DNA sequence: TTCTTTTGATCCCCGGGTACCGAGCTCGAATTC
DNA sequence: GAATTCGAGCTCGGTACCCGGGGAT
């Protein structure tokens, strides 16, 4: 009861002209705006703050309720609002203040007010979202504050309040506790400004129109009932009827074998490496192959007055023989359902530039929804103990995704094996000009390695061979199509690779540049030595050189000349990993959460140390789906005696501080871990030079104090250092100097 | 044959069988090889005279191989106790430009009846470095002492364990040579029974004075049977050679730290 | 008193752990120049 | 016995799993 609420701002926008109206702040006590702030809102146009000013708490939050009652906004937003906000005002309201809010939504009583922890929502005829769920999901950043997602999506250079500061604030008078206004009004300015350039409601809105929920099923409740839904309005017009089998229902492990990962040969590949992949590949795969629930026969009768091949397909699937009859016989629900879907995936793309500035970026969100249907149609067959599921559905899908990615890889191997028949085949291949070897591929995906030809007009002819490569093999809705080119790849591994696309720009796939793991310095330095490695040419010269000689050649010998900037960029990151400014904001690792604390096996994780940290100082103790930012402090006497007081050479599970203890407290960092794990970065991307041999490559990455000595000792050297005759005369005066 | 020829038939390599050192250096050039490893921090050589093989044959500057070939093997492998049991003959053939030689390793095992079976699975090919320098010892000392098994494993067991205690060679007047440390002390006789060794220069006084106590570690695994132990002084920095008498010369030199004082 | 769902699989890599296992690597004591 | 063998016994990384977990594809 003594962890009050003190400050609810509350902006009022208007979604259609998407117009703030009203700026009210709720404040318990005295607030007086700072005018620098208010003259801020006046410059922009923003309406002036009422501030409304409360004695006690309960009256403040029985305002901020009545307003939400009385004005009843149809769309509320802010950011966090479900893990945070809601609950709080709500744990108040309800546990020490014994509102009932069964009133308060749009019903005037015996309506649902609830929080439940995706963590939901649920106030009825009032649709909240979030703008952090709405953020996490269309945009990767390591941090998710309202300050970095600020930055990185609004380019706005915020200042936070941190809760630690507010009763030193709040306990000064008004004018600090105005400050404190102002940064809450700021936090929710900045979500709106987020929500108007995302703006959810119309893509979400689209999406609870096509599919049959209403939107804030859409917004919480999955991707399964949409796809049910859908089902279940095809179903009942064709006459079938969807069974419950779920009502009486409740470790890696998989339910059907997914899709094929071609073996890369992994290495810097400095020739074209043109991209097939399919076009919504599992799908077309539905929809051409006519796959559905109704389709499917487990049993060689049901076809017993069909011809083979021609009225049904017949796939042996997890070794069991399946018939999928085919359409002219009857259309797979599925594959009806989705013809509608892919339609429009590209009937709206075309008309997109057909349309008026605001229609285009209705078209935007919308669009961008029907081709969440798409992928969700093959998860509903696939999911164990789901609505409605089908593994024989979803297992021939996989099936014959793995066949199509053979079949294409033979393909192109007997066909254009030799450049007689690419010409035969394309005769704009005359002015590209050799062998064709797919070096990669993924459930869809390609890569052809196409040497002796140009990178100028080969994806004008990828195209070609991809539509050849279509009409040869696959039924009409399965389309392969030829989607990049690089000019350079760095085929690391199986889902890893760096390339620059033709004249372009770098793709990064799945190499750690990419994942939210590692700290600002890591990427930081990693980007720097891959951007070395492919914009910088005489290392691209140099990197393409290593894999003249195995690498173990490369242990003994002298790296090619050109490489050296590759390790002055290494060198420059020792240097500046322990420079003493080292702001530590840039060594900070972060990890999600991802389940209860206690659903963990494996509870010596470094974010699950830092949450228990937290939780141990009463600080903010985070959420499940959260990400956890802690940073790695050096092994002192100190925190070896206080890590096994809350029980050598400690485990990084056991030195993971959080950053604002570690500045607050002045802990300093480990410098050992953060240099270790930059060369670590540097070996798991950079074996592919040298054999894929991470050994090796640590080796040569971590490549004075006895030639000192030496050259002290009046030993003269012979060798680099000197001209040739030099090092002979030298070389003279040792042998007779030993003989 | 080919240009640069070393050739081991029997009856000669029996000597160099029965002479760490396979991540080692081979420089090989006129007057003979030389295997140069480092171990613990120390400097160990194993000279092989172009006398001390069946054929040797130079032509060309002195090359310098990397004994791993292909990061695993080993050049020197062949010479090992017991890894080919029925081994009998080496041949190493360089053939090449002196920027770019290669050296060929072929192996030749006994049979019945005089003739040899070249196991062809076993050759071992690596190429001259490109580009090498190394720091051999030079000079001669300024005085050498010959040892034993027992004195030298004795001496060893006298030196220190870490960087606390450092150790002394220092030698007296009148035949006081000595090797002590704090807490362990032993002397010998230097004559030009049991602590009488034999050397030359005997009253080149000093005491010499080493910082790392590695010789132990380094000197151990060599298996020395006890050799010459020469002094190297007339340098900033005063160095200790060792080279065993027993089959082979492998030799190690310690850098004794500059307080050089007798 | 407190919740009260949702796509699929594949894949690399790292942190924390275990478990051989060859390589050395000296000691310890039968067989012996 | 004094060297001397490989013989038998230690340990000391090495590598690879083996695994969970992050977080890609």
């Amino acid at each position: 009861p003594e962890d009050l609420v003190i400050q609810i701002s509350c902006l009022l926008y208007d979604l259609s002209t998407t117009a703030l109206e009203h700026v009210l702040l709720f404040s318990l006590g005295s607030c007086d705006l700072p005018e620098s702030h208010l003259n801020e809102l006046a410059a922009r146009g923003l309406p002036t703050p009422v501030v409304l000013e409360f004695d006690s708490e309960f009256e403040m939050l029985l305002a901020f309720m009545t307003l939400v009652k009385q004005y009843g906004p149809e769309f509320v937003t802010g950011y966090n609002i479900i893990n945070f906000d809601w609950p709080f005002l709500l744990a108040k309201l309800t546990d020490i203040y014994k509102v009932p809010l069964d009133g308060y939504g749009r019903m005037n009583g015996r309506g649902v007010f609830r929080v439940w922890d995706r963590s939901k929502i649920k106030v009825n005829g009032m649709v909240n979202i979030d703008m952090y769920g709405i953020i996490t999901d269309k945009i990767k950043l390591s941090s998710y504050k309202l300050n970095a997602v600020a930055e990185a999506v609004l380019k706005d250079k915020k200042k936070d309040l941190s809760y630690r500061d507010i009763p030193a604030y709040y306990a000064t008078g008004p004018a600090q506790r105005g400050v404190i206004g102002e940064y809450c009004i700021q936090d929710s300015l900045l979500v709106g400004q987020l929500f108007f350039k995302f703006l959810p409601h119309l893509e979400l809105s689209a999406v609870a129109r096509l599919a049959g929920i209403n939107i804030t099923r859409t917004i919480y409740d999955g991707q399964q009932i949409r796809v049910f839904t859908c089902l279940l309005r095809l179903a009942d017009q064709k006459g079938f009827i969807l069974p419950d089998t779920q009502g009486r229902f409740r470790g890696r492990h998989v339910g059907y074998q997914g899709a094929r990962v071609l073996d890369p040969t992994s290495g810097f590949h400095v020739n074209p490496v043109v991209v097939f992949d399919f076009a919504s590949l599992y799908p077309s795969i539905i929809q051409a192959h006519n796959l559905c629930f109704s389709t499917l026969s487990l049993r060689a009768d049901a076809v017993a007055h069909l011809e083979a091949g021609k009225d049904y397909l017949e796939i042996e699937v997890g070794g069991r023989r399946l018939f999928f009859v085919k359409a002219h016989v009857r259309e797979s629900l599925l594959s009806i359902l989705l013809r509608d879907w892919l339609a429009m995936r590209k009937q709206i793309r075309s008309r997109i530039p057909q349309s008026s500035p605001e229609e285009a970026v209705l078209l935007d969100k919308q669009q961008a929804a029907i081709k969440v249907v798409c992928n969700s149609v093959y998860g509903f067959t696939g999911v164990q103990h789901g609505l409605l599921p089908c593994l024989h559905v979803a297992a021939t899908v996989t099936t014959i995704g793995r066949e199509m990615l053979l079949a294409t890889r033979e393909y192109v191997h007997a066909r254009w094996a030799a450049f007689e028949q690419l010409l035969a085949d394309f005769p704009e291949a005359a002015d590209m000009r050799y062998s064709m070897r797919i070096i990669y591929g993924d459930t869809d995906s390609i890569f052809v390695l196409c040497r002796g030809l140009t990178a100028a007009g080969l994806t004008a002819m990828g195209d070609k061979m991809a539509s050849h490569i279509s009409r040869a093999l696959f039924l009409p809705p399965i389309k392969l199509e030829c989607e990049k080119t690089f000019t350079k790849l760095l085929l690391i591994a199986k889902k890893k690779y760096i390339g620059v696309i033709y004249g372009g720009k770098m793709l990064i796939k799945g190499v750690d540049l990419v994942r939210k793991n590692n700290c600002a310095f890591i990427n930081r330095t990693s980007r720097a030595l891959v951007d070395l490695l492919f914009y910088d040419d005489t290392v691209s010269g140099a990197a393409a050189a290593l894999a003249e000689r195995p690498a173990e050649e490369w242990l003994a010998r002298p790296l090619p000349e050109g490489l050296q900037a590759f390790g002055a960029v290494l060198v420059d990151a020792h240097r500046r990993i322990t420079d003493p400014e080292r702001d530590i904001q840039d060594f900070v690792l972060t990890a999600e959460l991802s389940r209860h604390p206690r659903a963990y096996t494996n509870k010596r994780l470094a974010h699950l140390t830092v949450y228990y940290k937290l939780m141990a100082r009463r600080a903010q103790v985070p959420s499940i789906k959260d990400r956890i930012p802690y940073v790695i402090v050096a092994q002192t006497r100190e925190v070896e005696e206080t890590v096994a007081r809350l029980a050598r050479k400690l485990l990084v599970s056991e030195l993971a501080e959080d950053p604002a203890y570690a500045i607050a407290h002045g802990v300093a960092l480990n410098t050992d871990y953060y240099f270790s794990h930059l060369l670590g970065a540097a070996c798991v991307t950079f074996k592919a030079l040298f054999g894929n041999n991470a050994k090796i490559t640590e080796s040569l990455l971590k490549r004075d104090d006895v030639a000192a000595r030496l050259r002290a000792a009046g030993f003269g050297a012979v060798g680099a250092g000197a001209t040739a005759e030099e090092t002979r005369r030298m070389l003279h005066r040792a042998f007779d100097t030993l003989a | 044959g080919a240009p640069c020829q070393v050739v081991l038939q029997g009856a000669e390599l029996n000597g160099i069988l029965q002479a760490s050192l396979l991540d080692s250096l081979l420089v090989m050039g006129d007057r003979g090889i030389l295997i140069h490893n480092t171990i613990f921090g120390e400097q160990v050589f194993l000279p092989l005279e172009h006398s001390q093989f069946s054929r040797y044959r130079w032509r060309g500057p002195t090359a310098a191989f990397l004994s791993l070939v292909d990061q695993k093997r080993s050049l020197l492998s062949v010479f090992r106790a017991n890894q080919y049991p029925d081994l009998r003959r080496v041949e190493l053939a360089i053939t090449g430009q002196a920027p770019f030689r290669t050296l060929v390793q072929r192996i030749w095992t006994t049979t019945s009846d005089g003739e040899a079976v070249e196991l062809a699975s076993e050759t071992l090919m690596k190429r001259e470095l490109t580009s090498f320098v190394v720091l051999v010892p030079q000079g001669t000392p300024d005085v050498q002492l010959r040892l034993t098994r027992p004195q030298l494993t004795k001496v060893l067991n006298a030196t220190g364990a870490d960087s606390a205690t450092p150790t002394t060679f220092e030698l007296g007047v009148n035949g006081k040579f000595s090797v002590f440390t704090t807490s362990t002390c032993v002397t010998f006789a230097a004559r030009e029974n049991a602590k009488t060794v034999y050397g030359e220069n005997t009253h080149r006084t000093f005491s010499v004075v080493v910082d790392d106590c590695s010789m132990r570690a380094v000197l151990r695994r060599l298996q020395v049977g006890g050799g010459t132990l020469k002094f190297f002084l007339t340098t900033p920095v005063p160095s200790l050679c060792v080279t065993a008498t027993g089959p082979n010369a492998v030799s190690a030199v310690f850098l004794l730290k500059p307080q050089k004082i007798c």
